[PDB]
C-alpha cells in the first residue's frame, strides 16, 4: 500500500532526533579515569553430575543455592558452598532449553522444545517435588521465562511473541507482539517493572508490564541477539549477538554508546551478565572461554578459560561474590 | 664395554617407563577416555608399567654383571614376578581381541548388556590366569638345580612344568589372537565390499583403500606380538628337552631376552599413541 | 562437617548421585533417530508403520516435539518428529547432534503438485533444498541419512500420463517406475558431498508385515558395526 | 498484509514523540553510579580469604 511512505519518513524523524541528542561519546567522558587492572579469577568449585549438555542456570536470592538444567532430562539444585546435590527434578520432556529459580526460594520453572512452561513446588509437605502447574499457549519453544513475583512469570518464545502469566489460573494475562523473529533473550528490571527482549530480527525492544505496549526499539546488531541483561542501575541493558560483538543500550538517550569487539572473536556471544557495581561486563563465548570487559573502557580485563566446550550459560551471584559459569561439557565452575 | 650395555638397557627402561605412564595419566585426568576399550588398553599400560618398574631394572643388573648378588630369596622372588607380570601382559593382548571381537560382530550386546564390569571381570580374570600360572613353581614344581648355582636365577625347568608355562603362557594365547582376528578379518571384509560411472568409480576406489588400511592394521599388531615374543618361546620349548649339543650362543640368549621385553614399549606405541582419541587428549594436556 | 545436619547432607548428595547414574545407564540403552521431510509427506503414514503392536516399550499436549518409543528385536528406538516447529531450524538443529541417524520421508508423487506458499515452486524442489540443508551441516558430518521415498503406486499411476521431465528439465529418457524411481534416487543421493563420512540408505516404503522396520533395524545395526570397525581402525 | 502496515505507523509515532536527553547526560550518570558503588563489589577488587565463602568457611 502507500502507508510505507509516513512510515519510511517517521524512521527518519526518529533517526535525526537521536543524532541531535550525540553531543559526547561515553570514550570521551570516560577518558581520564583509572583503569580497572587485571582481573585473576580462579576457579574455586567445579559442580559434577550432569550427563549431558548444560543450557540454564539461574542463582538463588539466598546467594547459596542454584538450579540448573541438561539435554538428560535433570533439574538439579546444588548448594555451592559445599557442593551438596539438594535435589534433582526428572523432566517428563528433556528437551529444555531455560529455567528460572524463584525469588522467594520455592518455585523453579523449565521449558524448552516443548511448548510448555512447567512449574515444580519445592518447598511442600512432604519433601518430594511435584509438578505444581504447566503453562501452554505458545505456538513455539520456549527460550526464557522469569519469575515477576511467586505468582507471575514471563515467558518468550520462538513464535516471535512473549507473555505474561498468572500462575494460579493458568492462562496468559498479556501478549507482547510487534517482533518479526524468534525472541530468543529476556531479562526483568531490577524494580520488576519493565522488560526487554532480544529478537532474531536483530533488535532490541521494550515492552511496559502493565500496558502491554512497546515503547522503544534498538537496531545496532547486523545478526541475531542471543542474550542481553539490565545493567544495574536499570535505565541500560547489554545486548549479546552473533556479530562477535556485544553493545550497550541507554534507556534515555535511545541509542547505543559502547561496541566490544575484538579481532581475535569471531564467534557468537552466548550469554552476558553484569557485575554487582556495573563496572564489569562478564560475556560467554563459543570459543570454550568467557572475556571480562570494562564496562567503561571496552578492554578485556581477564579471561575465564578452563571449559571444554561452547559456554551456554552464565550467572552472577545477587550480592556480587562469584560468578557461575556452565557449558556444553556437563560441568558448572563457580570462578569467584 | 659394560658401560655400553649399561645405558642401552637403562634408556629401554627409561623410555618403558616413561611411556605407560603417559597413557595411565591421560586415562586418569581425560573425560573423554573414560570407556570400556580404553580401560582395558589403560590396565595394559599400568601391567607393562609394573613389569618395567619391578622386573625390567634387575635384570639388566644379572646381564652386566653376569652374576646374581641378591641371594636365592629374591631370586625366587624375581623369577615369580617375571612369570607373573609379563603372563599378564599377554593375556591382556587377548583381553582387548575379545573386546573387539564382541563389538563388530555382536551390536545387540554392545547396545544392551556392555558395561565398564566387563573390563573389571577381564582385568580380573587376567591377573588370575597370571597367579594361576606363576604360584605353582613356589609351592612344588621345582628342580634342586635352580638353587645348586649361586650364581644363577633361571627358571625351574622341569619338563612337565616347560609345558605348563610354555603352553599357559605364550602357545595357548597365540591360538586365540589368531582365530579371534581372522575372523573380524572376514568380518570386517564384508561390510567393505558390499555421473553414476565417476560415483562407482569413487566407491571402488574407497573400497580398495579400506580394504589396504584393514590389513595393515591387522599386519601390524599380529607381525609386533609374533616377532617380539616367538624367537623365546620357541627356543625355552626346545632346549629343555634337549639337552645333548644344544649350546645357545650367549650373545643369541639376551638379543632374544631383551627383544622379548621390548614387547612392553611397542604395545602403548601400537594401542595408544595410533589413534586419535589419545594423539588429541595429548596435545589438549600439552597446552596447559 | 562432622555435625548431623552435614552427614545427613552428604547421604541425600550421595543417594541422588546414585540415582542420577542408575537413570544415566538405563537411558544410555537406547537408539535415538530424528525424523525429518516436508509437511505432507507420509511421515505419519511411516509413525503408525513403525508403532502397529509394539509401543511405548492430567498431562497436556506438547505440539512441540512428538516421541515414540518401539521396540525390535531386543533393541529400543527412540524417533523424535519435529514437523510442527514451524521458526527458525538453525537455533534448534544443534539439539539433536549424537542421534544415530536421521530418517528423510519424500513422497515421490509430490512431482506435480506445487507448494501452496508460491506456485513456482515445485514441492520436490523444496525436499531437495531440505535433504541438502540437512545433509551438510557442521553438526551432523558423521551421522548416516536413512531415505524413505514414500506413495510408489500413486506416483506409478501418475507417470503414464504427466512425465518426469517437468521435474527434471534435463532428463531424457523412457517413462515407467523403475527407471524413474532410480533417477530420482540418484537425483538425492548425488546431494552428498560427505561422501567419505556418511552413507545413505534408500528405500520405497511397501505395505508388507513390518519389511520397513526391518529395513531400519539392518540400517542402524550397519551403523553401529561400521562405528566400532572405525575405532578399532579397520575402516 | 495492509491493517499491518497502520499498525506499524501508529507505533512509529508514538516512538517518534518521546522526551530524549543528552548523551553526555546519560553517561555521567552511569559513571556516578559505577564509582559510587565501587566498593561493594568483590570481583573488582579481591577479597581477603576470611571473608570468602568460597575459598575457606
Ligand atoms: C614392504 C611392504 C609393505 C610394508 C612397508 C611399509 C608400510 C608399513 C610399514 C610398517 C608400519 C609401521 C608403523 C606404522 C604406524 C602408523 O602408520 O601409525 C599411524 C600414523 O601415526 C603416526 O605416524 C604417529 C605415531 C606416533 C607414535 C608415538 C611415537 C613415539 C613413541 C615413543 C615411545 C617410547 C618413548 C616414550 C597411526 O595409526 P594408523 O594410521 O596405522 O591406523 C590405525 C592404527 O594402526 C591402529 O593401531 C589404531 O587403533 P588403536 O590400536 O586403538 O591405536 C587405529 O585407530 C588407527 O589409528
Ligand atoms: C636403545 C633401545 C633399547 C631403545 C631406543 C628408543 C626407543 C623408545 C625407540 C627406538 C625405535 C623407536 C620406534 C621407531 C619407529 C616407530 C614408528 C612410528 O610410526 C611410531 C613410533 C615407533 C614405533 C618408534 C617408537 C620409539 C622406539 C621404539
Ligand atoms: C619387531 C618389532 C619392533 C615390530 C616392527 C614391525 C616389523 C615386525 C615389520 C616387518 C614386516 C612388517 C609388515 C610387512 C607387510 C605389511 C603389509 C603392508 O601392506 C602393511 C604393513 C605390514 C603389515 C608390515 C607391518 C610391520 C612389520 C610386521
Ligand atoms: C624397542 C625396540 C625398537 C628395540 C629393539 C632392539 C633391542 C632388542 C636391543 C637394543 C639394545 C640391545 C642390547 C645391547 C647390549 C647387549 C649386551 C650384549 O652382551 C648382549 C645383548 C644386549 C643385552 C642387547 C640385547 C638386545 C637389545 C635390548
Ligand atoms: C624372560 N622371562 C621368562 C619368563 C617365562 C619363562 C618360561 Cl620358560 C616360561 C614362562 C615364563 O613366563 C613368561 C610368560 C610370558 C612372557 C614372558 C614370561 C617370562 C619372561
Amino acid at each position: 500500500d502507500q502507508l510505507r511512505q509516513e512510515a519510511e519518513q517517521l524512521k527518519n524523524q526518529i533517526r535525526d532526533a537521536r543524532k541531535a541528542c550525540a553531543d559526547a561519546t561515553l570514550s570521551q567522558i570516560t577518558n581520564n579515569i583509572d583503569p580497572v587492572g587485571r582481573i585473576q579469577m580462579r576457579t574455586r568449585r567445579t559442580l559434577r553430575g550432569h550427563l549431558a549438555k548444560i543450557y540454564a542456570m539461574h542463582w538463588g536470592t539466598d546467594s547459596r543455592l542454584l538450579v540448573s538444567a541438561s539435554q538428560d532430562g535433570k533439574l538439579i539444585i546444588w548448594d555451592s558452598y559445599t557442593t551438596n546435590k539438594v535435589h534433582a527434578i526428572p523432566l517428563r520432556s528433556s528437551w529444555v532449553m531455560t529455567c528460572a529459580y524463584a525469588p522467594s526460594g520455592n518455585y523453579v520453572a523449565c521449558g524448552g522444545l516443548d511448548n510448555i512452561c512447567s512449574i515444580y513446588n519445592l518447598k511442600t509437605r512432604e519433601g518430594n517435588v511435584r509438578v505444581s502447574r504447566e503453562l501452554a499457549g505458545h505456538t513455539g519453544y520456549l527460550s526464557c521465562c522469569r519469575f515477576l513475583d511467586d505468582n507471575q512469570i514471563v515467558t518468550s518464545s520462538g513464535d516471535t511473541t512473549c507473555a505474561l502469566w498468572d500462575i494460579e489460573t493458568g492462562q496468559q494475562t498479556t501478549t507482547f507482539t510487534g517482533h518479526t523473529g524468534d525472541v530468543m533473550s529476556l531479562s526483568l528490571a531490577p524494580d520488576t517493572r519493565l522488560f526487554v527482549s532480544g529478537a532474531c530480527d536483530a533488535s532490541a525492544k521494550l515492552w511496559d508490564v502493565r500496558e502491554g505496549m512497546c515503547r522503544q526499539t534498538f537496531t545496532g546488531h547486523e545478526s541475531d541477539i542471543n542474550a542481553i541483561c539490565f545493567f544495574p542501575n536499570g535505565n541500560a541493558f547489554a545486548t549479546g549477538s552473533d556479530d562477535a560483538t556485544c553493545r550497550l543500550f541507554d534507556l534515555r538517550a535511545d541509542q547505543e554508546l559502547m561496541t566490544y569487539s575484538h579481532d581475535n572473536i569471531i564467534c557468537g556471544i552466548t550469554s552476558v551478565s553484569f557485575s554487582k557495581s556495573g563496572r564489569l561486563l562478564l560475556a560467554g563465548y563459543d570459543d570454550f572461554n568467557c572475556n571480562v570487559w570494562d564496562a567503561l573502557k571496552a578492554d578485556r580485563a581477564g579471561v575465564l578459560a578452563g571449559h571444554d566446550n561452547r559456554v551456554s550459560c552464565l550467572g552472577v551471584t545477587d550480592d556480587g561474590m562469584a560468578v557461575a559459569t556452565g557449558s556444553w561439557d556437563s560441568f558448572l565452575k563457580i570462578w569467584n | 664395554y659394560q658401560v655400553i650395555t649399561s645405558l642401552l638397557l637403562g634408556t629401554l627402561i627409561f623410555c618403558a617407563v616413561l611411556g605407560n605412564a603417559c597413557v595411565v595419566a591421560a586415562i586418569a585426568l581425560e573425560r573423554s577416555l573414560q570407556n570400556v576399550a580404553n580401560y582395558l588398553i589403560g590396565s595394559l599400560a599400568v601391567t607393562d608399567l609394573m613389569v618395567s618398574v619391578l622386573v625390567l631394572p634387575m635384570a639388566a643388573l644379572y646381564q652386566v654383571l653376569n652374576k646374581w648378588t641378591l641371594g636365592q630369596v629374591t631370586c625366587d622372588l624375581f623369577i615369580a614376578l617375571d612369570v607373573l607380570c609379563c603372563t599378564s601382559s599377554i593375556w591382556h593382548l587377548c583381553a582387548i581381541a575379545l573386546d573387539r571381537y564382541w563389538a563388530i560382530t555382536d551390536p545387540i550386546d554392545y547396545v544392551n548388556k556392555r558395561t565398564p564390569r566387563r573390563a573389571a571381570a577381564l582385568i580380573s580374570l587376567t591377573w588370575l590366569i597370571g597367579f594361576l600360572i606363576s604360584i605353582p613353581p613356589m609351592l612344588g614344581w621345582r628342580t634342586p638345580e635352580d638353587r645348586s648355582d649361586p650364581d644363577a636365577c633361571t627358571i625351574s625347568k622341569d619338563h612337565g612344568y616347560t609345558i605348563y608355562s610354555t603352553f599357559g603362557a605364550f602357545y595357548i594365547p597365540l591360538l586365540l589372537m589368531l582365530v579371534l582376528y581372522g575372523r573380524i578379518f572376514r568380518a570386517a571384509r564384508f561390510r567393505i565390499r558390499k555421473k553414476n560411472e565417476r560415483n562407482a568409480e569413487a566407491k571402488r576406489k574407497m573400497a580398495l583403500a579400506r580394504e589396504r588400511k584393514t590389513v595393515k592394521t591387522l599386519g601390524i599388531i599380529m607381525g609386533t606380538f609374533i616377532l617380539c615374543w616367538l624367537p623365546f618361546f620357541i627356543v625355552a620349548l626346545v632346549l629343555p628337552f634337549c639337552e645333548s649339543s644344544c649350546h645357545m650362543p650367549t650373545l643369541l640368549g639376551a638379543i632374544i631376552n631383551w627383544l622379548g621385553y621390548s614387547n612392553s614399549l611397542l604395545n602403548p606405541v601400537i594401542y595408544a599413541y595410533f589413534n586419535k582419541d589419545f594423539q588429541n587428549a595429548f596435545k589438549k594436556i600439552i597446552k596447559c | 562437617t562432622l555435625s548431623a545436619e552435614d552427614k545427613a547432607a552428604v547421604e541425600r548428595s550421595k543417594m541422588i548421585d546414585r540415582n542420577l547414574r542408575e537413570d544415566g545407564e538405563k537411558a544410555a540403552r537406547e537408539v535415538k533417530l530424528l525424523l525429518l521431510g516436508a509437511g505432507e509427506s507420509g511421515k505419519n503414514t511411516i509413525v503408525k508403520q513403525m508403532k502397529i503392536i509394539h509401543e511405548a516399550g492430567t498431562r497436556v499436549k506438547t505440539t512441540g516435539i512428538v516421541e515414540t518409543h518401539f521396540t525390535f528385536k531386543d533393541l529400543h528406538f527412540k524417533m523424535f518428529d519435529v514437523g510442527a516447529q514451524r521458526s527458525e531450524r538453525k537455533k534448534w538443529i544443534h539439539c539433536f547432534e549424537g542421534v544415530t541417524a536421521i530418517i528423510f520421508c519424500v513422497a515421490l508423487s509430490d512431482y506435480d503438485l506445487v507448494l501452496a506458499e508460491d506456485e513456482e515452486m515445485n514441492r520436490m524442489h523444496a525436499s531437495m533444498k531440505l535433504f541438502d540443508s540437512i545433509c551438510n551441516n557442521k553438526w551432523f558430518t558423521d551421522t548416516s541419512i536413512i531415505l524413505f521415498l514414500n506413495k510408489k503406486d500413486l506416483f506409478e499411476e501418475k507417470i503414464k500420463k504427466s512425465p518426469l521431465t517437468i521435474c527434471y528439465p534435463e532428463y531424457a529418457g523412457s517413462n515407467t517406475y523403475e527407471e524413474a524411481a532410480a533417477y530420482i534416487q540418484c537425483q538425492f543421493e548425488d546431494l552428498n558431498k560427505r561422501k567419505d563420512t556418511k552413507e545413505i540408505y534408500t528405500h520405497f516404503t511397501c505395505s508388507t508385515d513390518t519389511k520397513n522396520v526391518q529395513f531400519v533395524f539392518d540400517a542402524v545395526t550397519d551403523v553401529i558395526i561400521k562405528n566400532n570397525l572405525k575405532d578399532c581402525g579397520l575402516f | 498484509s495492509i491493517a499491518q502496515a497502520r499498525k506499524l505507523v501508529e507505533q512509529l509515532k508514538m516512538e517518534a514523540n518521546i522526551d530524549r536527553i543528552k548523551v553526555s547526560k546519560a553517561a555521567a550518570d552511569l559513571m556516578a553510579y559505577c564509582e559510587a558503588h565501587a566498593k561493594e563489589d568483590p570481583l573488582l577488587t579481591p577479597v581477603p580469604a576470611s571473608e570468602n565463602p568460597f575459598r575457606e568457611k
